[PDB]
């Protein structure tokens, strides 16, 4: 069992059948994250006050409160080419696809 | 704008309702993941089990 | 067993031996977040698309990808009036200090 | 700018090596929570086993 961290995740969008409407990308690297989150936090971005209050009552008595979890804390977006309900091609911009770190919160 | 949470507040019959409310709500979703991630998932409930 | 959910989490300075520092406050409810995170997300903020996307692919393949986690997504600060390094009484906001949202990530 | 996360990264030499950081970046750490948060965790640490 390892720290958190970032762990691939392949999304396809043929797998969810939503390539009808889906012109491109058909499938990208969207990453997830897992792993533990002990004491200290070792991460290259800060943790929140409440994430290191937490794991800090989590180290100290962990009967009483549940540990903090191992989530994404910075995303980047992707462009999606699809069509509307309306029938037109739109190039849109989701923002939150792709997991560029990880962290315990 | 695009209503899809307020489908899932009140959630066979309650995947009927699911399904109503969402076509109630399709106009303002042009392109918005949680509107069909929401109907994969009122499929899949569907087809899982026993519904009709 | 739940969805992701606000429990409580009341912090105790003392109980952390951080008094020395601390004038006030010495404990507050700071919550913390727990519960299951199935399909649908159903929550009054929108939960991003990773999120969305990270739940529905466990949906479909568990085998493949792990499931969400129960995560604050609305915080809000407290004020702390301490003693710094330097012998001075400082009336200092914190961030992120009490959970006011819980959500799947 | 505190500079806490930086102890972090190398981590009963580790616990001692760890303190020697902490003091070394306790200047610009005023009031962190991060900053306490590690040095009672070096303590619970020492403490914990058997550490001097």
């Amino acid at each position: 069992k390892a720290r958190c961290s970032r762990k691939a995740l392949h999304v396809n969008f043929k797998d969810m059948g939503w390539d009808d409407w889906i012109i491109a990308p058909l499938e990208y690297e969207a990453f997830h994250c897992e792993g533990l989150c002990e004491f200290p936090l070792r991460s290259h971005l800060e943790p929140t006050n409440h994430a290191v209050i937490q794991t800090l009552m989590n180290s100290m008595d962990p009967e009483s409160t549940p540990p903090t979890c191992c989530v994404p804390t910075r995303l980047s977006p992707i462009s999606i080419l699809f069509i509307d309900s309306a029938n037109n091609v739109v190039y849109k911009q989701y923002e939150d696809m792709v997991v560029e770190s990880c962290g315990c919160r | 704008q695009c209503k899809i949470l307020r489908c899932n507040a009140e959630y066979c019959r309650a995947l009927r309702s699911y399904a109503l409310c969402t076509r109630r709500t399709a106009r303002t979703c042009r392109g918005d993941l949680a509107f069909h991630s929401a109907v994969h998932g009122i499929e899949d409930l569907m087809i899982q089990h026993n519904c009709s």
